[PDB]
């Protein structure tokens, strides 16, 4: 079993992501949050296997939250909608294990969670364009 | 007579340029709202994709939940197209400072006391989010002039840590009947715009009518 | 010395205005492509809604067809978000006249003869549609320089009654293997952009390789 | 049984509309077209009960096609995505029985087809705004 924390500000999206990951036989969503602070508070206390995390969130951002959980051993996968200047750079500097597009199929996301758990690092070509 | 003719020829082309800068400055603010819409259409399109992926996975496991997700996908596409229509029509987006001015004059013309204790103005919301809040504040007072039968109307505009909250309360009586969210009506349309923006609407009809419109901050 | 100081103060503010008109004229052409995108996002969002309505109605009548419609809804949302990303990144849209110039120079540097019999230029396509065709024509010749191993490359740009058709044929050999439309590749990406625009891609690998890229006219 | 002609330039949309209307027990799609000319050619020859018609279509438009089928007795419902200047006016001048938003639910469209067949005329508020 692979435990997952999901941090997403978009409530409808946070729901669908949680339902999709839960549907996997080997994964289970153990926590959900709407800001980078909820992710920081949760992984510090409970410490899950993987932390799926949105970038643009009010309060604390996903990049800001990755920067605070740098020395924690939790595998952070970052999800974002738009490739923006400095996002890719800030993510690699934080030591994230994955950097993916939010709307990529659930199969790919589930694969990336299993790949990240097997030490691999998956980054998205579309998010590194220009 | 040659230099006086030449000065008038330059005065006429400088009038076409310094004045034509005021025409082209309108496209600069329209680009700010178009980039606001594109940002949340990115969130909306990501949601449609993910909810379709989920409804497809549920066709066999839970067909009733799949149907529920598809009603929700249809609504997200309908409402997010309503916002595209709004900017394709180039309808004017009102500033919350200007809408607060109009609501005070509409409430006073209808003989309803306006209660407002001014605090720090919202600073971390997008122009599109602010425009939605103006339409919501305008619809809230329109409902209080037509239906409430109230003596006073208290408006609050608050800038919180992660959101901007507008509360509009009247001391009248709620005239709605069961389905107070009917098709093409103001309350339903307010709920749709606020939900598109990732905000919310809560109505407390206990002790009058209290509308709580929240909308998130940026970054 | 006062009027010479005052003339330099006006020469400096006229340089900020006639030159700053050239900065603000960039937002005018960006508004033309944003209104092009909003028009076809209207068609895309209408399609997502209608296809969700249909897949919901099919959950019980034909669950396999419902799943097929939902894969198609997910694709429309994914591709129509790819176009929003393209204009949020402000990537330069190339004019078909300029892309035809570059493809001739790329084909000549790679020692492949360029065949082109010039006809009437397309006039009834949007700037966004024209930009898609440029990206498609650019990818077509990129594939012919890397894989075809062709002596010649014939390009045709035709303006038909209801559409603009670009044909790109090389006299080499098609190096693809079964799934020649792989993820994140040029051919798949060309098919996605063309289909978003309501156009089409047809590949004839008999007697070399012939790509037929069609895109509709406006109104 | 209510026979229907559908004219829509968007191929994916023309498919879904045809499938949705066919699913109604009392309706059946008897023809499909991608331009206003296909609608003109079909209703002139076969003459169906109702003609569902898009506005913006290459070649001949839906408004142009309504203008040519003015004295035919075929009930034309117009569908469009955006409310544009002169569209509403041109549609009423042509004598259309319905003027609706394309993305409105199938239930509403099916209702509007039955209402139009019972002599009524249904127009959309959203399409008459400013
Ligand atoms: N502040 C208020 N006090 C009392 N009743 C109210 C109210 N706001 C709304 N209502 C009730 O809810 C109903 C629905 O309100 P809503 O704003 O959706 O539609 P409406 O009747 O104002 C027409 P429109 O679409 O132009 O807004 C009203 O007709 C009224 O009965
Ligand atoms: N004109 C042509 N002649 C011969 N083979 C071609 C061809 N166009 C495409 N192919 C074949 O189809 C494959 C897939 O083409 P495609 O453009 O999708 O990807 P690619 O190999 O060029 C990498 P990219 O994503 O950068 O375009 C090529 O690798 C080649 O085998
Ligand atoms: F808003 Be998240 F970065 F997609
Ligand atoms: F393109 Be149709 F008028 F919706
Ligand atoms: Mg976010
Ligand atoms: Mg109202
Ligand atoms: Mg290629
Ligand atoms: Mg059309």
């Amino acid at each position: 079993m692979i435990s997952i924390f999901i941090a997403e500000d978009q409530q409808m999206l946070l729901g669908a992501l949680g339902s999709l990951l839960n549907l996997e036989d080997d994964m289970e969503v153990v926590g959900k949050g709407t800001t980078g602070q909820d992710a920081v508070d949760f992984v510090k206390k409970r410490q899950p296997d993987v932390c799926i995390m949105d970038i643009e969130m009010p309060g604390k951002t996903g990049l800001e939250a990755a920067e605070e959980l740098k020395d924690t051993g939790c595998k952070i996968i970052i999800l974002t909608t738009f490739a923006r200047p400095g996002y890719f750079q800030r993510a690699i500097k934080a030591g994230v294990k994955g950097y993916l597009l939010k709307d990529s199929p659930s199969e790919e996301l589930a694969n990336a969670i299993r790949s990240v758990m097997n030490g691999k690092r998956i980054y998205a070509p579309e998010l590194m364009e220009d | 007579i040659k230099l006086r003719k030449e000065i008038e020829r330059l005065e006429e082309k400088l009038e076409d340029a310094n004045e034509r800068i005021a025409e082209l400055v309108k496209l600069e603010e329209r680009q700010r709202i178009a980039r606001d819409l594109h940002d949340t259409l990115g969130q909306k399109l990501s949601l449609i994709g993910l909810k379709s992926d989920l409804a497809r996975k549920l066709i066999y496991k839970d067909p009733e939940q799949a149907a529920r997700e598809l009603k929700s996908v249809q609504q997200t596409a309908r409402t997010s197209l309503n916002e595209v229509r709004k900017i394709v029509s180039s309808m004017k987006g009102i500033r919350l400072k200007d809408e607060l001015i109009n609501i005070k004059q509409i409430l006073e013309a209808a003989d309803i006391m306006f209660i407002y204790e001014e605090e720090k103005w919202p600073e971390n919301i997008s122009l599109l989010n602010e425009n939605i809040l103006s339409m919501c504040l305008k619809e809230a007072v329109t409902n209080v002039v037509k239906h409430s039968q109230a003596k006073t109307c208290r408006v609050d505009i608050q800038q919180l840590w992660k959101e901007v909250v507008i509360t509009v309360s009247d001391d009248g009586t709620f005239k709605g009947e069961e389905n107070s969210f009917s098709k093409g009506h103001g309350l339903l349309g307010m709920r749709e715009r606020l939900e598109f923006a990732n905000g919310s609407l809560h109505i407390d009809t206990e002790n009058g009518t209290k509308l709580t419109m929240a909308i998130p901050n940026n970054s």
